């Protein structure tokens, strides 16, 4: 069904590659997006875990892992 | 002077008494070997290729389906059944519809159907992969003395000299007429990995495409296609592309996939790409370790006159070369041959030369000779050549050299890998003990979190921090400097 | 009768003095309408379509590419140009390229280069959005009357007919010949919500595809592909098809991705298919609301005499239908026209008439009659026609039956949504505050909810269980109802 | 670059559907064939959280949200 | 008196006034019918059979291998393909061998081979099974007036009926002659699971073997053998009886394992064999449920005289049938036709009839008659017939024989029960509680335990014994309880 | 009627006279059958003995035992 990629720092080398800029940064832009589609529930979101964890760092990894694993 | 023409340009120096300089060739780079009371070289690999590869593999990115066949059986008739079931190169499906009195049968329940189609790979919608063979890949290194005529990249330098190495070769001597031997040993043992390495090609004539991608093996013995090995008739998992509808009473509908094709080279983009010549595959990434022995170069010309001081004119001003270095080409109209008084004296400062010739002992002939090559201290400088003279303002400045080329060095060891400790060693017991921490520490880390891509690893990484922000004992904790170091080896 | 070829047939019914019954007829099912002294009918719902719906914007999937030009000039003198930036309907891009005496520049340095191709859509690689109008779709909805006579899915009733609805149509009045007149109204507006749907064509009648798909609005109009309106003569952000290569001498490559087709086939997983029929766009989804008028319908032959007991065989023996009903045919040799003297005689009751006829009162006349289907309770019974005579085990268990039925309500509840509250009938407080809960809680939960998706789901599921049991205040206990109900309602 | 799934999106009811099943059953498939390749990390990772405790429950969703985090 | 030929006879009684009584009949058994004023009947189920069953599965007991070819490579050269793969009716294997210097080839390493031969079943090795269609089932049941005359086994009593009952049979009326008329009605829906049943056959004149077995469905379907359906051309899984011997070099052996009948026929154990009669498939284990009614039944010559006392003659004398029965048979010399006068006293002569007649009305006729049989209470008797007499001492004692009644009834209670609890013509209201409460208890005990086997639900049943010995606390222990009762019905 | 199983004698470990050696652990299909028929039972079984039994090794390795005497 489907081709998975593979890790840019196998070969490397000082070539020219394809697409070169095209593996990385690409992926925040499904996020951002995605925010634009959730807002009113992903503010939401982000104020129950802002409410619920007054333990205020783990705010951060608790949101960052939710943000990951949001489409 | 060909290393002038690239950008990652390379210094490797000799005292008195250097004898075998140890390189590490890299495609796309260039090295000047210079030493004391010798000619300077430039070295570098000009290209690694093979005739003819073996092909590793066929995947198919476009199927052509045909001859739709079906065949159903009523509740309790018991498996329907096609004689295409067995050929070679049909894809079919067994399954179940509903069917009774509404369609003929006797029974109201599930009937037996099966469906095939002649499946096969249309036209040039094909990938080849090819693979190396270590007894026959050829690496041609080159080598170009400094005798101070220049040429552009669009021409060819009259003493260019070629060395082919491979497995039958030995120490090669080449011969650079009045600059003497110079000796290449190079290690065909030690250049790329020739087992995880694939030329993956399509179709060659696609207009607006690369010839070939240079893969790697597991990535493309995991692809999904399609495949079979060469001269097979018939394609294994030719389903993989085609895929049926849910059964209705007594027919199944059959689907084409479409072409892959944007979705393999979308799945390609972090690959380096290469190139195909004709017969000859050539790789565009790699390199080797070479031993330069120097100890039979001979200085050109030390017996000729000294040119006339008044008859210089420039053929070309001074100019920065983003080498930190200075690059010149004056005419002369005197009698010849003759050697050119070429000196720099800082400024405000005469009797002090700052000149560090690059191009040694220079000399002007018939049909040869007036460029010139040197390396300035930063600040204010006059360079004369003769009576002629311009000038110069270095730009730069001291510790931003320093800084610049210990970036190099960080530069160097993120793409060589282990082996950037070779490059200009003569050996020393520190080298080897720096070799020795980096091949452990690479080992562990090549093996611990292979292959896991970046984001992954920034993720084991942080996890690996997380897990130690406040905890029951010290014990492990080194386990948080350690997570550290992976950062840090994650980050280049 | 129709509803025996499907396996999704609804036995609605009415009491005496029951009329104008109200029906939600999904497409892809049938409604077998039963009513105490008046004849049965089949009803369904076999068409929604729109000829020639209007069309949104298109997209590109294969973008062919040509003219490829380029120019560059030396790091101190200025920004490259081309015209084709201007003239529109072009790709460019402008970069940055190494430059020195090694490409005949005076100076070295990073010097300006642009570059510019045309692009078009390749022939048949176009992909099409329909939009419906909610005053030119059109519904179809078709009677039969249980007259007795069986008849194959590949052939016609004769007492077939067919209502054609438009909203700006008022009451339809069908006279099913001798069974006198049955009326419809099917009001449009409780249709399928038209502003959700786009209709997606692919441009090539492909032998292998379904011509259409049917796919959310937002999806659509979110594709990340080069698009247009109908008519303009050059693509939007064609260079989401073309990368071009990184800057090398004087020289810039374009690459092409290629063929996309495959990728939008496999994005598109998931989707409902849809239909094409010349102008005819037809959807293979949704519902409509029918008031029935039974008011005129009447009994055929209830005068009749009796048949002979003796000449009945069974031309097609009771057998199980999976509706849970008993089907047979007889054959009758006398005089004719009689009325068929069916009885059912359960085990337990030998005197007592149990056969619940779904057929209304079955008569043989001179081309017809003498197929029967009825329904019976679980256990065991023996079937007669006359002297004739069969053995039925009913294999059911009645809460089983209960059961079942419930499974199809929640089943109902879940494909149509709220419009199922009001099937059957008005049905008082039970129904209308159902509806009105549903639709308000529906409602606000889509509005949250809507694209969310199943894992998403599953995981704000968990985060809100995993609160629910961390967190302190009573208040806490609400949100874990919110996560019971959700959760449960998202894995239902 | 990206196109969004729209498998779910659409929630319609009864007919016939395009690849349906493969749609879900991939995304698992993915978690399977990289929870085979990493089990000897996944196995130590496994063996770390077991350094911590604030529940096991928080251990295997620690451990979930990892697997679904990486491809 | 039919029924005296065989054990597994049981007893069933109508009261005065009685006219339908429920029977279950099974092969291999027998009810003697008896009811005040009535004669006595007996009845039995002869025979379950079906003409032409369809057929399931035919299995291969013995492959023929031929045209065996091999294929290999040298290490690099991929894999090896042979043309054969594709065909139908071939088994192929694939593996490596070891190659070198040695097999002339370049490499050492593994090499590709593949073997392939032609695979089919030898002449008249084939076990094909058989299945029942419930609509074609016929279920024979005889029955046979008490005439009072005596026929071996290898004679026909002069007024033997027979009834042959199907799905369509309705209810059957028996002209017994002067005995008048028995009505006869039973449940083909109540008979064998037709579903569970399949009869495996094996090709034809084996003399030492049965010629058909009735197995499982389920055993029948894992079959570790080759199969195909009905006409098929080819056998499936014929890899079965092949086995592949490991590749060197070159070369590849296939090694026939043989004929499997043994291990079929040693696994046919502890399983009933089945019989075949022309066409006709018959069973050897199996049950129907029977109406019998006594309405019409009337004695023959209770106007007739009474008898010569003086005229008797010992025949038979009075001897013990097993049953707890007397049988006997008297000459008689007088004239012609005549009552005979039986009666019997307990010792002690209290001139009080203590014989329990099952022969009603005794007469001897002018051509037959004079066989008696009857039941005596238990102790020392003298059995009076005319004038002849003889004393009789009847063995068991009074507890004894409820016991023992009660002992036969357990016996049949688990294979009848099972079926249906109502043997004992409907005592309904104990009856049906117990029916209910073992239907819910055999479901409990059957879809826990299912085909775990006595041995293993044992086992389990004393893991849970120590369990119980385990139980923490009283809840536990009444689950202990249950587990007391479920090895308890496992044990017995 | 019963053949006794020559991996009983074996007379040398040297032989490779069949697949058998390796048929012997196909024939660990009864006892993976024996568990896939009775899951719900074992399941229960697990229940049971992780809740009946403190020992913690027990709670594996009787019921083991106990599914290889399951025939
Ligand atoms: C490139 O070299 C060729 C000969 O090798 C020469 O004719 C040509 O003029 C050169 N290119 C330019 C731009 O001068
Ligand atoms: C319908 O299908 C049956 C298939 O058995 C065929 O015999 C019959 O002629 C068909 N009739 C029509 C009107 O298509
Ligand atoms: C019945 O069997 C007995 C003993 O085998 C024999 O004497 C008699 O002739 C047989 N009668 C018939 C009709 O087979």
């Amino acid at each position: 069904v489907l081709i998975p990629s593979h890790a840019q720092g196998e070969l490397t080398g000082r070539g020219h590659k394809w697409l070169e800029g095209d593996s990385l940064r690409t992926h925040l832009t499904r996020v951002e997006g995605w925010v634009w589609k959730n807002r009113l529930l992903a503010l939401a979101m982000v104020t129950v875990v802002w409410l619920t964890l007054e333990s205020v760092v783990t705010r951060v990894a608790v949101l960052v892992v939710l943000l990951c694993l949001a489409p | 002077s060909r290393c002038t023409h690239l950008e990652n340009r390379d210094f490797v120096t000799g005292t008195q008494g250097t004898t075998r300089v140890t390189l590490v060739l890299e495609l796309g780079g260039c090295v000047t070997i210079t030493a004391e009371g010798k000619p300077s070289m430039d070295v570098w690999l000009d290209s690694i290729y093979q005739e003819n590869p073996a092909k590793t593999r066929e995947y198919c990115l476009h199927a052509k389906l045909s001859d739709t066949k079906v065949a159903a059986r009523c509740p309790t008739m018991g498996p329907a059944t096609l004689a295409e079931e067995h050929q070679s190169g049909t894809v079919c499906k067994r399954d179940q519809s509903d069917r009774g009195w509404g369609n003929h049968c006797g029974l109201f329940g599930k009937g037996s159907i099966v469906t095939c189609v002649k499946a096969s790979c249309e036209a040039k919608k094909k990938a080849t992969g090819h693979v190396y063979d270590a007894n026959k890949i050829v690496y041609t290194v080159k080598v170009e003395p400094h005798t101070g005529d220049y040429v552009a990249a669009n021409e060819t330098h009259s003493g260019r000299k070629t060395a082919s190495f491979t497995v039958s070769s030995e120490k090669t001597i080449l011969t650079m007429g009045d600059y003497g031997d110079v000796s290449l040993l190079c290690r065909v043992a030690s250049g790329v990995d020739l087992a995880q390495t694939v030329i993956l090609e399509l179709d060659k004539t696609s207009e607006h495409l690369p010839t070939a991608w240079q893969v790697h093996r597991d990535w493309f013995n995991d692809l999904a296609l399609p495949w079979k090995h060469e001269g097979a008739q018939n394609w294994n998992n030719a389903e993989r592309l085609v895929e049926f509808g849910a059964p209705h009473a007594v027919k199944m509908d059959v689907y084409n996939l479409g072409d892959h094709t944007g979705v393999l080279l979308k799945s390609l983009a972090g690959v380096p790409v290469a190139h195909i010549d004709g017969t000859k595959y050539h790789l565009k990434s790699g390199h080797v370790t070479c031993e330069v022995g120097l100890e039979k170069l001979k200085m050109k010309g030390l017996t000729y006159t000294m040119c006339d001081k008044t008859k210089f004119t420039w053929k070309r001003i001074p100019t920065d070369s983003g080498h930190d270095t200075v690059v010149m080409e004056v005419a002369f109209s005197g009698t010849k041959p003759c050697r050119i008084p070429v000196r720099a004296v800082a400024h405000g400062s005469p009797d002090v030369n700052v000149a560090m010739l690059i191009t040694p002992n220079p000399i002007i002939e018939n049909n040869g000779g007036g460029f010139i090559e040197m390396q300035l201290p930063p600040g204010d400088n006059i360079i004369y050549v003769g009576e002629l003279s311009h000038q110069w303002f270095q730009k730069g400045s001291s510790i931003g050299r320093v800084f610049q080329k210990t970036r190099k060095g960080i530069e160097r060891l993120t793409v060589i890998g282990e082996h950037a400790w070779d490059f200009g060693s003569a050996g020393g017991f520190l080298t080897s003990v720096g070799k020795a921490l980096h091949t452990v520490l690479g080992g562990a880390f090549n093996s611990l979190f292979g292959g896991v891509g970046f984001l992954p690893k920034i993720l084991v990484g942080v996890v690996l921090a997380w897990l130690g922000l406040n905890m029951r004992n010290p014990t492990m904790s080194m386990s948080f400097l350690l997570a550290g170091g992976l950062v840090l080896a994650m980050t280049l």
